[PDB]
RNA sequence: GAAACUGCGAAUGGCUCAUUAAAUCAGUUAUGGUUCCUUUGGUCGCUACUUGGAUAACUGUGGUAAUUCUAGAGCUAAUACAUGCCGACGGCGCUGACUCCCUUUGUGUGGGAUGCGUGCAUUUAUCAGAUCAAAACCAACCCGGUCGCGGCUUUGGUGACUCUAGAUAACCUCGGGCCGAUCGCAGCCCUCCGUGGCGGCGACGACCCAUUCGAACGUCUGCCCUAUCAACUUUCGAUGGUAGUCGCCGUGCCUACCAUGGUGACCACGGGUGACGGGGAAUCAGGGUUCGAUUCCGGAGAGGGAGCCUGAGAAACGGCUACCACAUCCAAGGAAGGCAGCAGGCGCGCAAAUUACCCACUC
């Protein structure tokens, strides 16, 4: 929050610029930065915690430098140890043709997750979509993050 | 004026080599003592270098100031036709015509 | 090992719709790069000699060819293995007669003869447009022909006329509901009908819905739909059968009743 | 030789792999530029396609921006300061993308002078009188002095360049790629960029 | 019209199945993360009536036991190699001596001597991108009118761009981006008697867009036997973050600093395979079992490993350099080599054809 600047290099969005003309604010003052964000498609909403905060995150889909396209899949979250990534695990039925019966199967991926989704747990339901290669074994992004479907965190009255 | 040689085994002399010995180079295009088979072609080979030695084959030698007395048969002999030049400017270069 | 393009076509390995035998050899014409894509074009060698038999042999048309009677689009080609398709017109001005090539209702290349004022234009599917420097527009068609400074009601998917002594553009006809076109690709290959919905994705491919003079019904993939009249109407001629698709057991019931193929 | 191949190395779960083939040429890569401050040295290479790219062994001036002025010039550049990647690459002084740099004042300096009718970078009097005074001041009918109110009105400069300026030396950060454009070239450092910069300097050694 | 120089091709085709178990391969999707000879269509006006020197074929003289080994001397060309005008600057922005009019300045004007930059590509920085709901005061005015009221305007496109087009300040590659010192057929029209040109048909060439043929990297789901294989990976990069280098481009691809991660009983990690994958083949009431080196499609490799030149494309073997295993000729100094192409031979073993004819057909 009152200090984003914790690496050796400064950090800032790029195609914002910041005037040293007109400097003048009196008793008090207004923000020296305006915001950078954009529209993802795909009839997904713009989370008000982007618009609203002051986070730098290059790979973020809302203000940062990624494009979302082909697949867009779903899954559960099971692990969260690293910074700003999260593992969520995909649980399906395989066919046996021999028999007439089913096998079940499951696999993991790792997903990027940014700053303004800040209330996610183990257990949430979370949609992704694909990305150019992020990392090593990343491809995948956060887009909605939701506990419909399922019990509450805590009591019934949350 | 000296001009090169060859060696015993018939490897030619070539200028830069600075040693009395033969010696192994890897030669490409525009180099003497190759000449390449293929585009981009190199190819590993034996030549002599550049002191001149008791060794040798054969020696190649020039004239490059004459004496007062003639040489038989080498300095008495008057100088054939050769062949005439080809490009325009080349021709009003040797008669020293106008440019008109 | 594969160390750069190939430059041979396997006789199995070609085109369906060529319609080569099995038997006389190895190898297939590789159509030449060019204006169409190789699974979706004609070489002219053979238009020349299995459609047409005007030669018996390879030989025989390399010297038609050679002496400059064949004109495509307007232009002398002397190339045997060029890449003629969809709405092309071929002229051969010795024997006096003109083609255009359209699609039989079976999915392959008819035979379609034109009179010499119809020979004149080409209609044209436009694929992309653009702005350059200085502020200019372009314009891409389904064959390569760029144009500059087209009419600004011209957008994505329509039709354009163009004719060919000076190649800019006479006259369009808009993408839109009730129009009449054909099918130039999938299963429904060759069928003709009008636009009666398009029903739209974001991301992933739109499709349309397409209805028979006879009141069938099909569909298929918006890449596939090239539109050819304002209305009812075409703007070309159209060949035998006329894009119906009749089935299996009335195309025996004419053949027996039409005592045709001499009976 | 060198290679750039993801095949070399293990997958997630921690297993090795095998091979598949031999090297390939296009999972080439190439040694480093390492450019330096001197007189200019460039060298060309040949890659994919047949197309050409540039290589700056040595480099003794660039193009820089002062963006807050809309004024950009052909500059020297003087020493490197701060490097966020690695110590060694200040200790040998190779100049790569973002690093910090020092360069040339004067230039800027001439353009203001002559832009505001005002003086930058003088200490007292003896710097200001005895030569280049017409530069300042001259005949100028109806746009003499209160016209200038066009400029003077906005003139004011950050404090933190009045006392670089003062030295002849400005601090500046590079945007360019020199191993891959030949060029170096990039902008001033200004605003809270030059505070934490400045912060950073100040804290390894001073 | 021999030879020789220059250009293009030789990266396709043909042969084999050793390696290879989430690898290859199949169906499905993506480059809004890249490159692209040629074809086809756009584009091609910020000494000059024509420049420079120098080699091959050829002529002439040689060296070595020996090879598609080559040296010294005398000549001469270009669409090879290297220079470089003319024509069509008349740009438009910024400076502003002076000058004229209402109002000494400021502030509204119209002229204006004189300088500087001024095509598309290249590197970096900055600017603008227009549209929506409702009134009331004040400075100064667009405008209909005069000393307080009506009425408004400006590239294109996607589901989505830090897209495309536009404006400003500089850079620029040079020896190291473009804008023709080239070749062949028929001749022409004239302040016109062989002159000023303008022009018909081409051929070849080159920077940049778009095509075509592709190539490369990535997404989702799919595999034979084994526990006498139960835990594995980890600055000797293992999983992730920030900045950079290298590369055609995304990315631990690699480097510095930091964090402590990642996979497994829903079988990881390790070992085996007389394992190249698929379209397919034999047998079969219904359900199955077994096979697929082999003419089509994809991959890999030219005795075994490694390195690299040329080019749009190769880590090429009918290209080159070296080590390792074989092995041919010699005047013992040296030189040359790769049939898992077609025929043919030896060895192996139960086990497999002729050292024939032709470009007539298909390409």
């Amino acid at each position: 929050m009152a200090d984003i600047q914790t690496e050796r290099a400064y950090q800032k969005q790029p195609t914002i610029f910041q005037n040293k003309k007109r400097v003048l604010l009196g008793e008090t003052g207004k923000e020296k930065l305006p915001r950078y964000y954009k529209n993802i498609g795909l009839g997904f909403k713009t989370p008000k915690e982007a618009i609203e905060g002051t986070y730098i995150d290059k790979k973020c889909p809302f203000t940062g430098n990624v494009s979302i396209r082909g697949r867009i899949l779903s899954g559960v979250v099971t692990k969260m140890k690293m910074q700003r990534t999260i593992v969520i695990r995909r649980d399906y039925l395989h066919y046996i043709r021999k028999y007439n019966r089913f096998e079940k199967r499951h696999k993991n991926m790792s997903v990027h997750l940014s700053p303004c989704f800040r209330d996610v747990q183990i257990g949430d339901i979370v949609t992704v979509g694909e990305c150019r290669p992020l990392s090593k074994t990343v491809r995948f992004n956060v887009l909605k993050v939701t506990k419909a479907a399922g019990t509450k965190k805590q009591f019934q009255k949350f | 004026r000296i001009s090169g040689g060859n060696d015993k085994q018939g490897f030619p002399m070539k200028q830069g080599v600075l040693t009395h010995g033969r010696v192994r180079l890897l030669l490409s295009k525009g180099h003497s003592c190759y000449r390449p088979r293929r585009t981009g072609e190199r190819k590993r080979k034996s030549v002599r270098g550049c002191i001149v030695d008791a060794n040798l084959s054969v020696l190649n030698l020039v004239i490059v100031k004459k004496g007062e007395k003639d040489i038989p048969g080498l300095t008495d002999t008057t100088v054939t036709r050769r062949l005439g030049p080809k490009r325009a400017s080349r021709i009003r270069k040797l008669f020293n015509l106008s440019k008109e | 090992m594969a160390r750069g393009p190939k430059k041979h076509l396997k006789r199995v390995a070609a085109p369906k719709h060529w319609m080569l035998d099995k038997l006389t050899s190895v190898f297939a014409p590789r159509p030449s790069t060019g204006p169409h894509k190789l699974r979706e074009c004609l070489p002219l060698i053979i238009f020349l000699r299995n459609k047409l038999k005007y030669a018996l042999t390879g030989d025989e048309v390399k010297k038609i060819c050679m002496q400059r009677f064949i004109k495509i689009d307007g232009k002398v080609r002397a190339d045997i293995t060029y890449p003629a398709g969809f709405m092309d017109v071929i002229s051969i001005d010795k024997t006096g007669e003109n083609f255009r090539l359209i699609y039989d209702t079976k999915g392959r290349f008819a035979v379609h003869r034109i009179t010499p004022e119809e020979a004149k234009y080409k209609l044209c599917k436009v694929r992309k447009i653009f702005v350059g420097t200085k502020g200019i527009p372009h314009l891409v068609t389904h064959d390569a022909r760029t144009i500059r400074y087209p009419d600004p009601l011209i957008k994505m998917n329509d039709t354009i006329q163009i004719d060919l002594e000076t190649g800019k553009i006479t006259d369009f006809i808009k993408f839109d509901t009730g129009n009449l076109c054909m099918v130039t690709g999938g299963a429904n290959l060759g069928r003709i009908g009008v636009i009666t919905n398009r029903e739209r994705h974001p991301g992933s491919f739109d499709v349309v819905h397409v209805k028979d003079a006879n009141g069938n019904s099909f569909a298929t993939r918006l890449s596939n739909i090239f539109v050819i009249g304002k209305g009812n109407k075409p703007w070309i001629s159209l060949p035998r059968g006329k894009g119906i698709r009749l089935t299996i057991a009335e195309e025996r019931d004419k053949r027996l009743a039409a005592k045709q193929s001499s009976g | 030789g060198i290679s750039r191949d993801n095949w070399h190395k293990r997958r997630k779960t921690g297993g090795k792999r095998k091979p598949y083939h031999k090297k390939r040429k296009y999972e080439l890569g190439r040694p480093a530029a390492n450019t330096k401050i001197g007189p200019r040295r460039i060298h060309t290479v040949g890659v994919r396609g047949g197309n050409k790219k540039y290589r700056a062994l040595r480099l003794d001036v660039g193009n820089f921006s002062w963006g807050s002025e809309c004024c950009t010039r052909k500059t020297r550049i003087i020493d490197v300061v701060y490097n966020a990647s690695n110590n060694e690459l200040v200790r040998t002084k190779t100049l790569v993308k973002n690093c910090i740099v020092l360069i040339d004042s004067t230039p800027y300096r001439q353009w203001y002078e002559s832009h505001y009718a005002l003086p930058l970078g003088r200490k007292k009097g003896a710097k200001l009188t005895p030569e280049e005074e017409e530069i300042l001041n001259k005949k100028r009918s109806k746009k003499i002095q209160k016209k200038y109110d066009e400029r003077k009105k906005n003139a004011k400069i950050s404090s933190l360049l009045e006392e670089q300026f003062q030295q002849g030396k400005l601090l500046a950060c590079i945007a360019s790629r020199p191993g891959q454009c030949g060029r170096a070239d990039g902008y001033v450092l200004e605003g809270k960029e030059l505070e934490f910069y400045l912060r950073k300097i100040k804290a390894r050694k001073g």
